[PDB]
RNA sequence: UGGCCGUUUUCGUUGU
């Protein structure tokens, strides 16, 4: 559903017509695996009839296309490729069949599976681990820097939790060194920083009182106001949206020559996109984004003024486990947007001689089934051409030289953090570990410290709607941030989902 | 765990490097401790 | 699509049965002939993929004699040779004529 | 003693000499013009 | 006369812009039919023609009066690197971007096409129409040994002895003209219609199997 | 000669060529096409163009990690075996 | 002290690349660009925020 | 016989048995040089001498 | 002269090289070969 | 050909199960076309020269491309003596 | 009847 649609057009002019060719993607169809021999013969396949003869536990699946014309002068099931399944899931034979069966078909009941096949080797896939997302961290830079305090976050769509993109505010400026403690921040899809002052106008608060309210939640807090000062103090060349928006577009990272006819409109649209995305993309909502920049703000000079520890970037709440799941859900968009683009093209060079395509010459299935194959097996956890600057290891042969060391070799972790420059912090452990991974398991040489293994009780989320939590949110009394102010809710308590800002409260504790 | 296993390596690479540096200086006849040009580092090994 | 030998057009085979060619189909007799005649005024081979759409003043339509060749996809040269009676025709009928594959 | 007869004396290395070539000392030195891409004649042995 | 037609200063101008290796033809054939549908509109494409040669692989030129004429023909093309890498051409260059650049009997040449690639042979007739061109040749013929091929299981070559595929395996026709099988053998040479691509008749370098035998 | 970059033999029957090899013959391509451009029409950019590839060539086939440019690949998209590669890191012919 | 930049911008009235120069001048606030072929030069008040984009767009909208 | 081995085997003074351990017991091989030019290009056929 | 066992229904049978890799009874797919008749020995140590 | 032995095969180039193994025998026994009589060349596939036992169970099926496609799990036991591991 | 030929490159896991 992700991308639903695809159009192509025609002004054919030999009489001039608009005739559009629209294809719509509807429902997934799944199918139990099943074996196709080399004569035609086909059978519901069983995991030891894999390993047996290096199949491949996969399970072929259908997508319902949607072929549509529009002209305007002015599908079915269709298979797209076979995806392994890890054996006792929902989808695999063995999840039927009780145990009496087992014996029958020659898998032993302890075996717990969980893992795939490919080719007759058992690969595993080693949940790796990442930074959460919608968080804010402040980072003091080494000294030998113009920066002095560093407010990374990386955003990610809700829905799907995917990377979009990675923010950071600077606090420019060193001990009488630097002149005024100037704060320039940075944006995606640019080639330089910007002021504070001016993202703040250019989205909708241009003056100043506005925008130092905004900021500031404590007004006595006076080293605050005098270290923004200095973004005052050239914040003032702007004063309105439109050369805002244009500075921002003067430095778009486009093409040059983009006028003040299209570059104000690139802003606008840099703007509304692109930048804490996590939030929200329509117009009319700029109000969430000010607030969201206020906070930030206002965190960062609170690190800045050392009235609060900087996050630890080894707190484990910071940390995020990614399972099978999303793993193979990213994979997946990459070869979907491959399939897409392959059909797309296909349509160009089959469409112009008006021929009707069947929808079956056109979807190469082989490039998802290729694809999941070789990627499981190798573990190179990335399209083939791109071999480098591939993640590596993500998967590996099974081990099985007894039963307790495969049991922890499918609850084993992982860290992308390489080995290239030693240091200590990541490898060592830390309190916030308390029951949750092993003190005691770890591997020796290089990897001592990276490689980590769940406690016996962990559990791993899987995620729950938030629709209902903020209805109850909102059912309970919750205050937008539209009647919000430092002067009135100096004292109300500010709420936050999923690390967005979503309202404010005066009461919380019954809440 | 973590300082041993650091350490190892580090400790390996500065031997390494010594060795290299030093490795063509030997002791003559004449008593005078030369490298493989003839510079004379020291006229009586270790001063003794 | 195969190039006519004399104004260089080239177009779909299906264009020229049809249409036969979009400048000479009235000297050369391409829409009501059989398929060799098509075949050896439209040879399969061509080169120089030349995308005229305005000639009556193009510098190029002049060079190549497509000024008055309705502009569309010229081939600058053409291997092989017509037949006897396609030259001899068209000698007969005021046009002398010119291969363009130089 | 693994070496089968020959008739050149046998001593050792005392100086190396380093430095560029010049082309006349290439050429002077090369037994064969190299021009064909194709190394293998016709894929009937033999190569070009 | 081509020599009075010269290019000058008033003749339009030709800038050559790097495309999608391969699909140049793909961008001069989306130049055309943009062309001819903006032909007349209110913002009509500022172009005389679009033209790319075969040895000029990837370069395409537009024939426009104005760089930003040049950027709109070849603007809405994904067939076209991204870059608007554009340089002029010289008066002498303008003719030089298209200018269109030896098949005798009993000429020596090669094939290239099918089983019987790589065989130096002697073109004995060219077809009036002017596609296909009978070659002389030396067969590869297994002689009925494995009948029940391509350019690498392919056994020797060997003229055609008439003696052999009697006894192994035949409608004589003329004194040493043979068909066998749909294949002409004059005096023991294999005779086929060639189709013009198949052959080479330029740039021939004889190996030493050829002096010995030719 | 080949003694220097002998052939591959992946599995037996089947012989591939040694990267060296391949970018040989690629710098003999571009220096025969270099060749080929002065007796037909020679615009140029594509002198200068086709001059800078044949550079490429001979630069990646005897380093393929010059600095700030990017780097030659074979048809599997790994980097080439230029010969400074030969020679340096642990591997090198000295250390290795 | 003057900083002459022999920037990649085109010119729109002489019909080639490279040929602008987008001088700066901070002392005096003074926007001032050299071209190359036709020599056109542009003026334009400049402040700290101010960059040869910034200028080079000025120009552009000036002239149009 | 990596590195340290070498570099103990210095130390321990043994000159012969490093070189051999690495000459007869490793890629002993024979060549022929031009005096003149001092390089190895000398063509030579020892059979044919 | 070679003989052979299924997996699915472990009925014996022979083959020479040319038919098809299938049981001949049941058609199965997965065989084994048989144990030769030469003498085997232990010493139970 | 190789320098070990080729007995131990069936008629048909397989080891039948309960056969001993020793170091350098062949137990599969390929043959490949020679691109051109004599012409075939040794494609044996020999046991690992430093394992000693007794084959057990010979597999014999299609792969997913419908050509032969074998598997001899070969057995022994390993008896503790000196130069083993342990650990508490 | 001597004579006699078994890949590389990656990545992984481990070991001291
Ligand atoms: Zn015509
Ligand atoms: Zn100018
Ligand atoms: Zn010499
Ligand atoms: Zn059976």
């Amino acid at each position: 559903w992700e991308e639903p649609r695809l159009i192509l057009d025609q002004p054919a002019q030999h009489d001039n017509i608009n005739k559009r060719y629209e294809i719509r993607f509807g429902k997934i169809y799944l199918s139990r695996p099943t074996m196709t021999e080399a004569d035609g013969t086909t059978h519901a396949m069983f995991p030891q009839e894999a390993r047996l003869r290096n199949l491949t536990y996969s399970s072929p699946v259908y997508l319902d296309m949607e072929k549509s014309m529009f002209t305007s002068i002015d599908g079915n099931k269709v298979h797209i490729g076979k995806v392994p399944i890890m054996l006792r899931s929902k989808f695999c034979s063995l999840r039927t069949l009780d145990e009496v069966d087992l014996y029958k078909m020659k898998e032993c009941p302890y075996d717990m599976g969980g893992y795939f096949v490919i080719n007759g080797s058992e690969k595993v896939l080693i949940a790796q681990e990442r930074s959460a997302a919608n968080i804010v961290q402040v980072f003091k830079k080494a000294a030998p820097s113009p920066i002095s305090h560093v407010a990374e976050i990386r955003s990610a769509l809700e829905k799907g939790s995917r990377l979009i993109s990675t923010m950071q505010i600077k606090l420019y400026g060193r001990e009488d060194k630097g002149t005024g403690r100037t704060i320039k921040a940075t944006l995606p899809y640019v080639k330089q920083d910007i002021p504070i002052v001016i993202v703040f106008r250019a989205l909708g608060v241009v003056p100043d009182g506005e925008i130092l309210q905004h900021i500031c939640y404590d007004e006595n807090d006076w080293q605050m106001l005098e270290m923004l000062k200095p973004c005052i103090e050239e914040g003032f060349v702007i004063q309105d949206k439109e050369v805002a928006l244009d500075f921002i577009g003067r430095r778009g990272s486009a093409a040059l020559g983009i006028r003040r006819e299209k570059r104000i409109q690139y802003a606008k649209d840099i703007l509304q996109k692109e930048l804490l995305p996590h939030i929200t993309q329509e117009e009319g909502f700029e109000t969430r984004k000010t607030f969201f920049l206020g906070y930030m703000v206002n965190r960062l000079l609170l690190c800045a003024l050392e009235r609060k520890d900087q996050d630890d970037r080894d707190h484990f709440g910071k940390k995020r486990l990614d399972l099978a799941g999303p793993l193979l859900a990213n994979l997946f968009r990459i070869l979907f947007r491959k399939l897409t683009r392959e059909i797309y093209r296909y349509m160009q060079r089959c469409i112009e001689t008006d021929r009707d395509f069947n929808l079956n010459l056109a979807v190469k299935s082989t490039t998802i089934t290729s694809g999941l194959k070789y990627s499981l097996a190798t573990g190179n956890w990335g399209e083939q051409k791109k071999a480098m600057s591939s993640r590596a290891g993500v998967s590996q042969v099974l081990n099985r030289y007894t039963y307790s060391s495969t049991l922890s070799h499918l609850r084993r972790t992982n860290t992308p953090i390489g080995r290239d420059g030693k240091l200590a912090k990541p490898r060592q452990l830390h309190n916030t570990h308390w029951g949750l991974v092993c003190p005691a398991e770890t591997p020796e040489g290089q990897a001592c410290g990276l490689v980590k293994n769940l406690s016996l009780l962990s559990g791993i989320s899987i995620g729950s709607p938030s629709e209902p939590i903020i209805n109850f949110l909102e059912e309970w009394g919750m205050e937008p941030l539209e009647d919000y102010d430092p002067a009135q809710h100096t004292k109300s308590t500010r709420i936050f989902v999923n690390g967005v800002w979503t309202g404010i409260h005066r009461d919380p504790s019954m809440l | 765990l973590i300082d041993t296993a650091v350490k190892t390596a580090e400790t390996g690479y500065i031997q390494r490097r010594l060795v290299k540096a030093l490795e063509d200086i030997m002791v003559h006849y004449d008593g005078t401790t030369r490298n493989s040009l003839g510079d004379i580092i020291q006229f009586l090994y270790g001063e003794d | 699509e195969r190039a006519c030998m004399l104004c260089g057009i080239v177009l779909p085979g299906r264009v020229f049965m049809q249409n036969g060619c979009p400048n000479c189909d009235s000297v050369l007799n391409l829409r009501d002939s059989d398929q060799a005649t098509v075949n050896e005024c439209t040879s399969s081979s061509f080169e120089g993929l030349v995308a005229v759409g305005d000639n009556e003043h193009s510098w190029v339509a002049k060079w190549l004699r497509v000024d008055r060749f309705q502009p569309g996809l010229y081939a600058v040269r053409v291997d092989g040779r017509l037949p006897s009676d396609i030259v001899a025709a068209l000698e007969q009928y005021g046009v002398y004529y010119r291969p363009r594959d130089g | 003693s693994q070496f089968p007869y020959s008739s050149a004396p046998l001593r050792s290395v005392k100086e190396v000499q380093f430095g560029l070539l010049s082309p006349e000392e290439i050429r002077a030195i090369s037994v064969v013009k190299i021009e064909y891409p194709e190394i293998m004649d016709e894929s009937r042995q033999r190569p070009r | 006369p081509q020599r009075l037609l010269i290019p000058t200063v008033d003749d339009p101008g030709i800038w050559g812009v790097k495309v999608r290796l391969g699909k140049e033809k793909d961008v001069v054939r989306q130049i055309l039919k943009k062309k001819l549908a903006r032909e007349g509109t209110k913002n009509p494409l500022e172009i005389y023609s679009a033209f790319q040669r075969d040895s000029f692989k990837g370069h395409v030129y537009i024939e426009a009066r104005k760089a930003e004429a040049i950027n709109d023909a070849l603007k809405g093309n994904v067939n076209v690197f991204s870059n608007n890498s554009k340089f002029l051409v010289g008066i002498v260059e303008y003719k030089d971007l298209l200018r269109p650049v030896k098949l005798t009997r009993g000429s020596y040449v090669r094939v290239k096409n099918g089983k019987f690639k790589g065989d130096l042979a002697q073109v004995d007739e060219v077809l009036e129409n002017g596609l296909e061109a009978r070659l002389k040749l030396v067969p590869r013929l297994d002689y009925g040994k494995d009948l029940s091929y391509t350019s690498k299981f392919r056994p020797a070559q060997r003229l055609f002895s008439e003696a052999e595929a009697r006894v192994h395996e035949i409608r004589r026709d003329r004194d040493g003209f043979v068909t066998y099988g749909g294949e002409e053998y004059y005096e023991g040479f294999l005779y086929k219609t060639f189709r013009l691509q198949n052959l080479i008749v330029n740039s021939i370098n004889p190996t030493l199997n050829e002096l010995s035998l030719f | 000669p080949p003694q220097v970059r002998p052939s591959i033999a992946m599995d037996e029957t089947t012989q591939g060529q040694d990267d060296l090899t391949h970018k040989l013959s690629d710098i003999l391509k571009a220096n025969i096409n270099v060749q080929k451009l002065e007796m037909d029409g020679s615009p140029q950019h594509i002198i200068n163009e086709v001059e800078q590839l044949l550079q490429f060539h001979v630069a990646t086939y005897m380093d393929n990690d010059i600095a700030g440019q990017p780097q030659a690949l074979q048809k599997s998209g790994r980097p080439v075996k230029a010969i400074r590669a030969r020679l340096k890191g642990k591997e090198g012919r000295l250390r290795g | 002290i003057k900083q002459k930049l022999e920037t990649q911008f085109t010119c729109l009235f002489c019909n080639h690349d490279n040929s602008v120069v987008c001088t700066l001048d901070k002392k005096n606030s003074i926007g001032l660009l050299e071209c190359k072929k036709c020599n056109l030069s542009f003026q334009a008040p400049i402040n700290s925020l101010s960059q040869p984009i910034d200028i080079y767009s000025d120009w552009i909208d000036a002239c149009e | 016989f990596g590195e340290m081995e070498r570099d103990c085997m210095i130390a321990h003074g043994a000159a012969g048995f490093l070189k051999e351990r690495l000459m007869e017991a490793s890629d002993a091989f024979r060549v022929h040089v031009c005096g003149i030019c001092g390089l190895m290009s000398v063509i030579a056929n020892l059979k044919k001498n | 002269g070679v003989k052979y066992t299924c997996g699915a229904c472990a009925h014996n049978f022979s083959l020479n090289k040319s038919d098809p890799v299938r049981c001949k009874e049941c058609g199965h797919r997965v065989i084994y070969k048989a144990r030769t008749k030469r003498m085997i020995q232990f010493d139970a140590r | 050909l190789k320098h070990g032995t080729y007995e131990k095969l069936d008629e048909d180039g397989l080891i039948a199960p309960g056969v001993r193994v020793s170091g350098d025998d062949i137990i599969i026994g390929k043959t490949t076309p020679i691109p051109p009589y004599h012409t075939k060349r040794d494609a044996s596939t020999p046991l690992r020269s430093t394992e000693n036992g007794i084959v057990d169970q010979v597999l014999l099926t299609t792969n997913q491309e419908g050509l032969k496609f074998v598997k001899v799990r070969m057995r022994t036991t390993k008896v503790p003596q000196i130069g083993d591991k342990f650990a508490s």
